[PDB]
């Protein structure tokens, strides 16, 4: 009658819950008894049988039986015992070799509703979470495909489970440096969980495995490193690319692919754990795997913008590092002079001119240097400001390489530029020089340009952003009803302005004045001409941007870390200003504290202010109105008592600022010097 | 000496077509272009080097700037380090069917050695797609 | 009556103790009350008053105590809570500076002979001794030479006690690396306060202040580094010499200057602390101190023969490192070659003539550079086997340098030697580059040889086992009776055999001839003759040999760290032999393993043989027959399987020996090799 | 140039009797022979550096060669480390009435600066009997 060896939680068990809850009177541990035997390893492999699992059956399963009290202490705590013993199943027994069944374990008591309560995380739901952070890949991969039919608020509330665990872990434990992050399994496991959720709307979310690029043509090594492939015959195989995460191969997609998912990948951040968490040897545990500590950069989504530079930064140090390192060894045993910097060389009236053949001299002779750090000289007269001097001057329209479009307030790559590809080589080489030495720049770029370099075209979504008179005059088009031959007369052949002023009439198709569009191929026109100024009108063009920008961060993980929204706050900076953490974050350099007055008279100088020139004074400290990626206090300040009448010696590269050893004694040649 | 298939590519390959011994085998550097030292000749053929042809001459490397050059790809583009066992999960092969190398001497890294990596926990080294080791040359103090 | 708030332990108080002891019945607690305020911190200021103390009072005091059982159990309480609390009295309250009086709440206490018993050291004890480590300088001065007038056996006992504590104290703790030596403050203690025992028996014992040596002329330094204390202006001031402990200088002796203490020196060693402590960083704390950790090499006497080079081991090691990095540093930026080594070019026909004008360039022209590791090099063919070349052929009778005495059979400077002061220089050197290099030799000197290298001249004391038949020649005449002028024909010349073999007269006096030798001056023609072969016929041979010993050795606290009795398990090694300890210190390098038969064919060929044919065997492993100062395995055995019919490869520098992949198919050709 | 007491031996002790200003001071290096740089100027003067005599010439150092050969005799002869606390015990005198110097820039180590070695914990360093410490020029990363 009490049905206790069979397999459990049947529509013969639900009739038994019904009929258990007939007569009510004195049923204290029934229910649970007749629960108990869900909460057991082997069976539910047998139970409820690309897979053999019944959702049909569970999702009204737990709706009949929660006309009760106890049973979410009673679902508890035999999955207490569970999740030891059952990950070792996998550990040990290795059972998704011996069958594809074994899943339905974890979905079972993954559906429960209760599970929003708290009380789990004492220890019940992270052991639960670790097992199935150590399923195997391909028995993830038909996990995460069978997550890719969920609906979106199933998975966030799935996805809202693991970030409630990670919210209640960083208020669990004080973590240090002796009290490391990744030596406790469960934020691990968790974020390896979640890191399934956050592939579930990859390949839940809208999917383009078509639209990728040219594969980016890798930069030819120098003469000594070609020559070393020679020497171990390696010649004719390739390289296998850049980190790449294996759940990116096991389910064969890119996030590079996903145009929009379920729920948005920004709010698949845990903020906590970025503010506690040091990355100087998080990134040891990147590149470096260690034996009780894995890496969190390994689940970058978990990341906000606020971080994922800040390992990106200590990535770049140890490409600098080991660049200093480099001319240590050749002016030992070669002999060949000490060279670590990548010094530039320029004329303020030239600077294009200049570092286009200095730095495609490097991008040709010896391609390795430009991963050395970044050192700008002018004649007569510093690199923390030097893009602010190329910036406009490459995208000025008068440079003639840029349009700007000033309803977006964005620019865009102006196809009409004739034998310009060296000089658009330079703004990919220094839109990699800015990154990889970590700077801020004034730039305004659509999105699609940052979605281009990572790997997957323009499409008709990316249109808007760039310039939207040319994109709601097709999807116009799309949302009309008219037969569009009689009532439009639009062909496929157009009409694209050069800067002589002339439009141009292109045939996208390869007869466009002898085909129409009809109803039918107005998909195929946008699919034409969508492309058309976003991707191959500017295809020599960009691609000679692409390649200044590749040669300087292929070898950073930069396409792995980053999506292309990720990296307009990344190379564009940020719009926030603080200045509480700015006075926190200056040690006493030349003899000036804090509480003595001429510290809070900047702070009053600026809060006078309005944002704007607050920005305008900090273009001298940092370098630009613009603030760095995320937080403001990133870059500390940095205060000098060094011996007055003039302006004080400010720097935007180490921060600093001289003070004479009162309140409104400097302060208007100050801010003189700042709006001059 | 310009067609792949007719130069030989190693020197057990050449020492017969080019006529000679594993010890009077004439050969100059790729670097140095020097006559080759008698130990260093002897590892082109055993640590299974990979001749070069520049301008159409078959050039071999000398051992101070093999170790250095290979120290230099070391340092210079160094993706990422991995354990020995996590090789056979990954790229899912047996390690003797494997073309592991040294990282300091080039030589195809032995199937005791790469146990020795899997025994006491040692991490290999992926450097430009390819897989490297230490040898057991390369193991003194 | 009951005496409570007055001075304790008084001879009042020995009256006291007697009427209490009178009608013993039911008296339980009174002895004890009556004994308490001596367990005080200002009661014993006060009480029992270079110093204040009555040692004619307490050392009576005690034994009239001692009729009943419960009184040192009665003893202890009070100094467990006495000792924190008077630890911040000197810590804190700094009382010697307020007054000389004070140290008598330390002897009272150490005079109670049931400290024997080993139950204080669960608290009670250590404390004690910290802040009696914790004492100021002067402070222990004055204790110090209070403890010059001890006996031995009070000074054994009281050596003793703190013996006894570092013998409970590493049979406390299980001591590592993450579990530190030098943060566990009572050892630290212990042997700080058994410096002051080991400086009694300093200032106790046989004290010579007089005669040391000429004031050993320490090396010009480079013209480099002479430039810098020109720019600096230091020229004018001398160097303030080498690590000197401020004992040795608080209390203005020498240990140097000891001849003979009460107990000799090497009683005073911990020996288990010596197997369980890492000199690694207990040397980063001699030349580094730290803020929770001392160097136990400020307590050198606590270390056997076996311990205290293997901290000059590593500090030769770190003065090898740095002059690695200093040609780093001339190659880099002043272009210099890279010169990391003592190369050392020979021709073993001239191996003398070769090194004189090899070192004494490097002697001349950068005086630095030998301080760089050996490297020795033969035309056509390393440097452990290099000094038995040296060795026989500098203490051969036929190079004209030393004379071998076949009774002590040990050598002596031999004083015949005419313009050899530059082949004298070299055995200085080779024997600082043995030093420093860390190497054996199979040296017989003399002790006074050691003895006057650290700075103290030969006595009488030394020429026994320089040449006992002078030495009992003379003690011969100072145990005689009679009226040594008629009885005794000798005056103060002599007669000093040249090798020639003819005596040379010399009078030692102004005219020895004219002045003749009574029963008083018999002390006048020790105090020549004594001085005469051992200090002053060989003068400028020994200074030209202290001079090459310097110049290598200077910057090593060798004289701070040794003993010239140290120097002889130094220099010259140890005849001891194990092997249980050899086939643990190879690590398996070819492929050959323990338990296989070819490794205990060594074991077994050479416990075939005798002693001295192991160590025929053991001069091609180690370098020579003597073996590695102290314990044999130091020097680790290195076996190598590496692909037989002839004689395995093995070297003396790596310990190496070649093995092909039965028991006796090699032993004899091995031992032909062996005994060739 | 040759007696002592008649040639000076800091610059603001020569520059009257050599005949100059702070600036127009002709002079050259003891290991480059070079002009010193004007910033190099003014410290021989400021750090209290001390003139060579080398056959008779009044030398100075350049700062490169300078910050150089104090790293050499910190690397070459370097006996012990002290805390500041432990110069004023052992020493037994105020740091401010001794002079240390800088170990890098060789300017005397000022009253501010070895206060915050007391505060701070750190360490000085003894070479060659001299003492020596870390300016706060020589404190910038
Ligand atoms: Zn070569
Ligand atoms: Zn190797
Ligand atoms: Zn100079
Ligand atoms: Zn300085």
């Amino acid at each position: 009658i009490d049905f206790k060896d069979v397999t459990y939680l049947t529509e013969e068990k639900v009739y038994e819950i019904l009929e258990l809850c007939r007569e009510r009177e004195d049923y204290s541990p029934l229910i649970r008894v007749i629960g108990r035997v869900f909460s057991s390893a082997e069976a539910l492999v047998q139970s409820f049988r690309d897979v053999s699992v019944d959702i049909d059956a569970i999702r009204r399963v737990y709706t009949r039986l929660l006309s009760n009290e106890k049973i979410e202490t009673a679902f508890l705590n035999a999955l207490v015992y569970l999740s030891p013993n059952v990950e070792c199943d996998l550990t040990y027994h290795n059972v998704y070799s011996r069958d594809p069944n074994y899943l339905n374990l974890f979905i079972i008591v993954m559906e429960n509703r209760n599970l929003h309560s708290p009380e789990y995380l004492e220890m019940a739901l992270p052991l639960f979470c670790k097992a199935m952070s150590k399923l195997p890949l391909a028995a993830q991969g038909k996990l995460i495909r069978l997550w890719s039919k969920y609906n979106a608020d199933q998975i966030r509330r799935m996805m809202e489970t693991f970030q409630q665990l990670i919210t209640y872990k960083v208020i669990s434990n004080e973590f240090n440096s002796r009290n490391l992050v990744n030596d406790d399994d469960a934020i691990v496991a968790a974020s390896k969980c979640l890191k399934m959720v956050y592939y579930a709307n990859v390949v839940g979310g809208e999917v383009d495995t078509n639209h990728n690029e040219e594969d980016d043509e890798e930069p030819i090594p120098e003469s000594s490193e070609l020559t070393l492939q020679e020497l171990l015959g390696e010649e004719r195989r390739n390289k296998k690319g850049p980190r790449v995460d294996p759940l990116e191969t096991e389910l064969g997609v890119k996030t590079l692919d996903c145009r929009k998912p379920l729920i948005p990948f920004e709010e698949f951040i845990n903020e906590p754990l970025n503010e506690v968490l040091e990355m100087d040897k998080d990134y040891t545990f990147f590149k470096v795997e260690t034996e009780n500590k894995f890496s969190f950069m390994t689940c970058p989504f978990i990341l906000n913008a606020v971080t994922k530079n800040l390992g990106l930064y200590y990535d770049n140090r140890i490409r600098m590092y080991s660049e200093r390192r480099i001319t240590v060894l050749y002016s030992l045993v070669q002999g060949q002079q000490l060279n670590p910097y990548l010094r530039l060389k320029v004329r303020r009236d030239h600077i294009i001119d200049d570092a286009l053949v200095r730095l495609e001299m490097i991008a040709m002779e010896n391609p390795a240097d430009l991963k050395k750090q970044l050192y700008v000289e002018f004649e007569g007269e510093v690199s923390k400001e030097f893009f602010q001097l190329v910036v406009e001057e490459i995208f000025n329209p008068d440079i003639g390489m840029f349009t700007y479009d000033e309803s977006t307030k964005l620019f865009w790559f102006n196809p009409s530029s004739f034998e310009t590809e060296g000089q658009f080589t330079l703004i990919g080489i220094v839109l990699g020089l800015a990154i990889y030495n970590n700077c801020i720049l004034d730039v305004h770029f659509p999105m699609v340009v940052y979605r281009k370099l990572m790997g997957k075209k323009g499409t008709f979504r990316d249109l808007g952003d760039s310039h939207p008179v040319l994109y709601q005059s097709l999807k116009d088009l799309l949302e009309y009803e008219g037969n569009v031959e009689d009532d439009m007369m639009i062909t496929f052949q157009i009409s694209q302005t050069d800067l002589f002023g002339n439009p141009m009439m292109y045939d996208l198709k390869e007869n466009g004045d002898k085909i129409p569009i009809t109803n039918e191929n107005r998909k195929e026109f946008v699919n034409l001409y969508s492309d058309y100024i976003l991707n191959k009108s500017v295809e020599k063009q960009f691609k000679a941007f692409r390649r200044g920008f590749h040669m300087v961060t292929n070898e950073s993980p930069l396409k792995y870390l980053f999506r292309p929204e990720e990296i307009e706050l990344l190379i564009c900076g940020s719009r926030n200003l603080d200045f509480q953490a700015l006075e926190e974050t200056t040690e006493y350099d030349g003899g000036y504290t804090r509480d003595s007055v001429l510290i809070r008279e900047f702070w009053e100088i600026v809060h006078s202010f309005t944002d704007e020139q607050k920005r305008l004074f900090l273009q001298f400290t940092t370098g630009t109105d613009r603030a760095p990626v995320g937080g403001l206090g990133k870059l500390k300040m940095i205060i000098a008592k060094n011996g007055t009448e003039r302006l004080p010696t400010s720097h935007t590269a180490f921060n600093v600022l001289l003070l004479p050893e009162s309140k409104e004694k400097l302060k208007e040649r100050l801010l003189k010097a700042i709006t001059y | 000496f310009q067609d792949p298939q007719e130069r030989p590519r190693k020197l057990p390959q050449l020492c017969t077509e080019l006529q000679t011994t594993i010890h009077d085998i004439i050969l100059e550097c790729v670097y140095c272009k020097q006559q080759l030292l008698r130990r260093e000749v002897y590892d082109f053929a055993f640590r299974d080097l990979c001749i070069v042809y520049r301008d159409g001459n078959p050039y071999a490397v000398c051992d101070k700037c093999l170790k250095f050059y290979s120290k230099i790809s070391e340092y210079r583009h160094y993706s990422y380090s991995l354990y020995g066992t996590t090789l056979e999960q990954q790229y899912n092969k047996p390690l003797s069917d494997l073309l592991i190398r040294c990282i300091n001497c080039q030589k195809p890294l032995s199937p005791e050695e790469k146990q020795r990596h899997l025994d006491k926990k040692q991490r290999f080294h992926n450097i430009r797609g390819r897989w490297t080791g230490r040898c057991m040359s390369c193991s003194r103090s």
